[PDB]
């Protein structure tokens, strides 16, 4: 079992502010890790897949870069659409695991 | 043979099985595919321009067939192999490290070593494998003037790890690298000395390299020990009616047992049988009448075996076959009886 | 790299053929061929020294820098030929040709 | 320079019927019902069914455990494919593509366009790193019916094709009749192969299907020159489950006891005594005395 | 016991094109390259060009470069040349050779020449 | 459209048991392998399970020998039983099929709507 952590678990920015979370793995996971974001009431939406490839329809506000325990989600530049809580999940090894979330 | 096998010094009139009629295998033969692709050892060995020691050059050599030979037969040592040997292995791959020493470096050029060369230069790992080739090329690499081609690292701030690189030129707290300047006036130990490195690679891994085989002409309609590619047997080559597909290698009956083979050379289908055999039998009258005897080679030929008597039964040998009619004595099977009759 | 022959036009004597590069020429890198009537030409020298294989022990060339030459001990009825010099140090050429007569 | 050339549509289903068996090796039979386990698409499976027409499927598809293949035109659009993982540049991705003259087999580090395609040029992958397998040879490739088995066990790339005339029925389905694949060739690759894609090439109307292999057991009829020309799938019903076991593609009248009947457990019990007390190890182990 | 045979003689119009085969026996075909080498009459040996026969990797002359291709097939053991737009300077005999000159693998100098040669075929432009 | 749409959720009692169901829709469902994600009130995401496409190999989180995951590729139904329910169970349960360039080779990523369960 690997164990996923996130920080901070909670932020405060306004909309233009630049946006960074860190998610970190107990194991070296590579470079499969998936980032989600989910707003409330809604199941979460995958935004990058295998640590940074983007997926098709996602604003180019959003990147993200990392491999091994260390990675990292950034948003350019906040917008007001942007207010949800932010996952990892490592899917190099079964049983697969998120992160605690990170509310923005 | 009948009264060992019976356990009695006596033996009482009918037939008797006491041994087995086989048939021994009298050559050896070695059918292998022929080599289409070879080991790129000429362009290694023959290039007229080699390495600097300091930037030793890397030839990958794959997918092709290793004829060491020619290395026998134009310094040779071998670490973990046999270079007699070498004919007959496998690798998944080969690597040949080429580069230009004095000949009094040759000696840094092996696992246990130390030395400029061995520690800044070309170093190899303790547990080596492989086999170190080297020349004297003072004819091609020395000049009157002086060959500056051909440079070395004296300094560093660490040693080389086994097959490290290190051409970086920065300074050391000195200009890390210093010519060589080979000279025909030199002593040999002075002298440019080409040597060749192959590193042998053993993996769990399907082979890439491989040593060519030795082999031998086809011999059909004989008892033969035989080997196919590795598809080894004993038994009779004929030819064969079976039809093959392009791409099949041999053949088995509907008892799973192989029963034709792809000749490696020829591309022809071979019919396989096992060599003549047979259980033997003797008949005879009581021994308290006579020590007369008859052998019958049951479902043999009497053309194989080697008063001759061929029935369905097999070979009859020792008894006269007559056309008269009696009642049946001691039964041969298929009609024919045997008896002692009057001289 | 530009190889030049002499003599234009040159059995029992001994004969010299050279060849001049412009430029310097390995020994690695240099060879002789001879041309009968009629034939293809043949490789006699390579490495500026040693012999082709089938190449009779009469044959013997030599040389270093720009300034090789190809040596015939004795000339035989068949060594009257047309002899070329050839480098591939840089590229591949081949010398104007030489004339033995 | 890669080119993005369009909306989702649902996918079609065809009949498999009996189609997808290859010759499990390379050995010679004849006149003999042999019975052999593998990887084998199952009779009367559901196959997906994708179309090349203003539409051109080349969706992303998943792997699995081994991938049943066939296409039917005269265009020749389908001209290659891509395996691989994340199909970028951080791994190694196999890219098998024909031509006019030859086919070409390479295992590189691609960095694959989002819409990748051929145009007659390579507008495939934009760069690619250093490379750890080649390979060339001749082309792989009334309608041309043309059907592949691409496994990867081992490390082997192993590929099994077959290709025949096929006469054009209005539905443009799967046409129904036995026919065996041959082995083509097999690649000592050595790569973890979980997504392909399909490569067209631009300049049509063209279709593909795709199933997925499973382990089964199969009973094969070798005919006298070593052709198999039937088969029976061992776990399809009930009566090829006999058919299997008396060894014949008959069965005469009678009853018959093929199997056993077993019902299995559905939940885990584990009941120990409830006991708070940890065993003192560490005061016989760690004692000063 | 190496061979090279040659094509026979042809004859060309002024910006035809002519292909000239040259058939390899007595080796390993892929251990060897193959080089073009042409002589004019009363000319000497000027060389065209070279390929690989393990990789189809090529060195041509620049007097040719736009003019001369070369291929070979390893499954027949034969190098192939062909030179387009022929004019009347091109008449001349068209030799192949096996090339140890270069090798096929690695593409880099080695010591040696062209030992093995073909008859020569001969090549009219009128 | 591809649709997940999760059914079977309610009220049961500590010790009770549910079977979920999961109907999948407009796309090649017997191609994938599937997971089961739930989410209890005030919580993050909690991976709990995982069936390979042919139905064959099964994977399980906090949940293994009380939970069972089985499918029907003939219906294109996945589904959830759980036995031996206790109140930590609370939960949306969702089926998913989560990008996955390592086990399942999903090159898309889709979710249902959740389905909640309560225990008590
Ligand atoms: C090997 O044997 C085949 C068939 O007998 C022949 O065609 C081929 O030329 C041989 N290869 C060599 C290098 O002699
Ligand atoms: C180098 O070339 C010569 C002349 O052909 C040959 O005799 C020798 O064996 C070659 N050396 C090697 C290692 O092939
Ligand atoms: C052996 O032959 C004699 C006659 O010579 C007879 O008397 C005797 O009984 C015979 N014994 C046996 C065992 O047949
Ligand atoms: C025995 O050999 C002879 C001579 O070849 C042949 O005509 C005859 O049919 C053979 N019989 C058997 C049983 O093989
Ligand atoms: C039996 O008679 C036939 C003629 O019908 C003859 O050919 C054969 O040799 C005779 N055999 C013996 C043992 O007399
Ligand atoms: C295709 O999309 C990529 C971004 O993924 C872009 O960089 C590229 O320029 C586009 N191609 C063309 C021809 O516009
Ligand atoms: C899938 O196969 C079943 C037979 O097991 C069939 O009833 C069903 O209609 C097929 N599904 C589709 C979409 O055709
Ligand atoms: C087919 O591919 C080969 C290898 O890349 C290439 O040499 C050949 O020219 C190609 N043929 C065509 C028509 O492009
Ligand atoms: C060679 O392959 C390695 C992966 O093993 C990669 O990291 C490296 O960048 C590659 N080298 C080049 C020049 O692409
Ligand atoms: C291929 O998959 C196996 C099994 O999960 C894994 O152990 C291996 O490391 C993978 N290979 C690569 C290069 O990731
Ligand atoms: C076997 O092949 C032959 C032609 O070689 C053909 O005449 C015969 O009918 C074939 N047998 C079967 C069962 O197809
Ligand atoms: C613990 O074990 C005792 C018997 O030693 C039993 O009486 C008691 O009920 C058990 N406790 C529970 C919670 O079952
Ligand atoms: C002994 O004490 C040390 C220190 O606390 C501990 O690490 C070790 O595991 C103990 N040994 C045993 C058998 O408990």
């Amino acid at each position: 079992v690997i164990w996923m952590t996130q920080s901070p678990s909670s932020l405060s920015a306004s909309v233009g502010d630049r946006v960074t979370i860190t998610c970190q793995a107990s194991q070296d996971i590579r470079f499969y890790l998936n980032w989600y974001q989910q707003k409330p009431g809604k199941a979460p939406k995958l935004l990058i897949s295998d640590a940074s490839n983007m997926e098709t329809g996602v604003p180019s506000r959003f990147s993200g870069s990392g491999s091994g325990t260390d990675f990292t989600f950034t948003i350019s530049s906040l917008q007001p659409e942007d207010i949800a809580t932010y996952y990892c999940q490592q899917y190099d090894n079964l049983p697969f695991t998120f992160g605690p979330g990170t509310k923005v | 043979e009948t009264k060992c096998t019976l356990k009695s010094f006596t033996v009482e009139k009918g037939i008797y099985q006491t041994s087995n009629f086989r048939v021994q295998p009298t050559e050896s033969i070695v059918r292998f595919p022929n080599i289409t692709n070879l080991c790129p050892f000429d362009e290694v060995f023959n290039a007229t321009r080699f390495a600097s020691v300091y930037a030793w050059n890397r030839k990958r050599i794959s997918n092709c067939v290793a004829d060491y030979s020619v290395l026998y037969n134009l310094t040779f040592k071998c670490y973990g192999v046999s270079p007699t040997k070498l004919n007959d292995l496998c690798f998944t791959n080969v690597y040949a490290d080429s580069f230009v020493i004095r000949g009094d470096e040759v000696r840094q050029i092996a696992p246990g070593q130390t030395g400029n060369i061995a520690d800044y230069n070309y170093k190899l790992p303790d547990d080596f494998t492989g086999c170190v080739i080297a020349w004297n090329s003072n004819k091609l690499d020395s000049k009157v003037s002086g060959n500056y081609n051909y440079l070395y690292r004296l300094f560093r701030k660490s040693n080389l790890k086994p097959f490290e690189r290190d051409i970086s030129t920065e300074i050391y707290q000195y200009f890390p690298l210093r010519s060589y300047s080979f000279r025909p006036t030199y002593g040999v130990g002075h002298q440019p000395y080409r040597v060749v490195v192959l590193s042998f690679e053993l993996l769990h891994a399907p082979a890439t390299v491989c040593g060519p085989k030795k082999s031998t002409n086809l011999v059909k309609n004989k008892c033969v020990n035989f080997n196919f590619n590795g598809l080894k047997g004993t038994g009779v080559l004929t030819e064969s009616n079976k039809k093959f597909l392009p791409f099949q290698q041999f053949g088995r009956d509907i008892a799973d047992t192989t029963d034709a083979v792809r000749d490696p050379q020829t591309l022809e289908i071979l019919d396989i049988t096992p060599c003549s055999f047979g259980g033997v039998s003797v008949i005879t009258p009581g021994t308290n009448t006579s020590n007369q005897v008859a052998v019958l080679y049951q479902g043999v030929n009497c053309t194989e075996v080697p008063n001759v008597f061929q029935t369905r039964a097999g070979c009859l040998i020792g008894a006269e076959y007559v056309n008269n009619s009696y009642e049946c004595d001691i039964p041969i099977g298929a009609g024919i009886c045997a008896s002692y009759q009057t001289s | 790299i530009v190889l030049t022959q002499s003599p234009g036009t040159l059995p029992g004597e001994r004969a010299t053929l050279s060849c001049r590069a412009s430029q310097t020429v390995s020994s690695t890198s240099l060879a002789w061929y001879q041309q009968k009537p009629g034939q293809a030409p043949r490789l006699l020298i390579y490495g500026a020294s040693s012999r082709a294989t089938g190449i009779p022990d009469r044959f013997s060339g030599s040389g270093s820098g720009t300034d090789f030459t190809l040596t015939i001990s004795r000339l035989e009825p068949e060594d009257f030929a047309v002899y070329y010099c050839q480098q591939h140090d840089t590229s591949l050429t081949f010398g104007g040709g030489t004339k033995v007569e | 320079q890669c080119v993005n050339l369009r909306t989702q549509l649902p996918p079609a289903y065809t009949n498999s019927f009996t189609r997808g068996v290859y010759y499990p090796d390379k050995v010679f039979r004849s006149s003999v019902l042999h019975s052999t386990q593998d990887l084998f698409l199952p009779f009367f499976s559901n196959v997906t069914w994708f179309h090349v027409i203003k539409r051109f499927d080349n969706p992303v598809l998943p792997f699995n455990d081994g991938v049943y293949f066939a296409s039917i035109e005269k265009s020749n659009i389908i001209r290659g494919w891509i395996f691989g993982t994340t199909l970028d540049s951080k791994t190694q991705s196999l890219l098998i593509v024909n031509n006019a003259t030859n086919v070409v087999i390479k295992v590189c580090e691609f960095q694959f366009c989002n819409d990748p395609f051929l145009d007659h040029e390579f507008r495939v992958y934009s760069s690619a790193n250093n490379c750890t397998f080649e390979y060339v040879s001749q082309p792989f490739l009334f309608k041309n019916l043309r059907e592949f088995v691409f496994k990867n066990i081992d490390g082997y790339f192993k590929i099994y094709s077959k290709h025949t005339p096929i006469i054009v029925r209005e539905p443009e389905d799967l046409p129904q009749g036995f026919s065996a694949l041959e082995p083509l060739v097999d690649l000592p690759i050595g790569i973890n192969i979980t997504r392909f894609q399909t490569l067209l090439a631009l300049h049509g109307a063209a279709a593909y299907y795709v199933g997925y292999l499973q382990p089964r057991t199969f009973l094969l009829k070798y005919n006298e020159n070593g052709t198999i020309t039937d088969a029976v799938d061992c776990a399809l019903d009930p009566l090829s489950e006999t058919k299997c076991t008396l060894k014949s593609f008959t069965v005469e009248k009678g009853i018959y006891q093929t199997s056993n009947f077993r019902v299995q457990p559905t939940e885990s019990i584990v009941r120990f005594p409830n006991i708070t007390n940890l065993c003192p190890f560490d005061e016989v182990f760690n004692a000063t005395r | 016991q190496v061979q090279l045979v040659q094509s026979g003689a042809e004859v060309k119009k002024p910006g035809a094109s002519v292909k000239v085969s040259c058939k390899a026996s007595g080796y390993p075909f892929t251990s060897y390259g193959i080089s073009w080498v042409r002589q004019a009459p009363g000319q000497g040996l000027e060389w065209m060009g070279w390929i690989s026969t393990y990789n189809g990797n090529t060195n041509y002359a620049q007097k040719f470069q736009g003019r001369v291709t070369m291929t070979t097939d390893t499954s027949t053991t034969t190098g192939y040349m062909e030179l387009r737009r022929l004019r009347s300077d091109d008449t001349a005999v068209y030799y192949c050779a096996r090339d140890y000159t270069r090798g096929a693998w690695f593409g880099e100098s080695l010591i040696g020449g062209f030992d093995n040669w073909g008859q020569g075929t001969l090549v009219t432009v009128s | 459209e591809v649709q997940l749409v999760e059914s079977g959720g309610g009220v049961v009692q500590p010790g009770g048991s549910l079977r979920l169901s999961c109907a999948a829709s407009g796309f090649t469902f017997n191609s994938y392998g599937m997971h089961w994600v739930r989410q209890a009130p005030g919580k993050g995401l909690e991976w709990v399970a995982f069936i390979r496409y042919d139905g064959g190999n099964k994977y399980y989180a906090s949940v293994k020998g009380r939970f069972t995951i089985s499918r029907d590729n003939s219906k294109n139904t996945l589904y959830l039983q759980m036995k031996s329910l206790r109140a930590e169970d609370t939960a949306v349960y969702y089926c998913a099929n989560l990008k996955d360039s390592r086990y399942s080779g999903s090159y898309y990523d889709y979710w249902g709507q959740g389905t909640l369960v309560t225990v008590s």
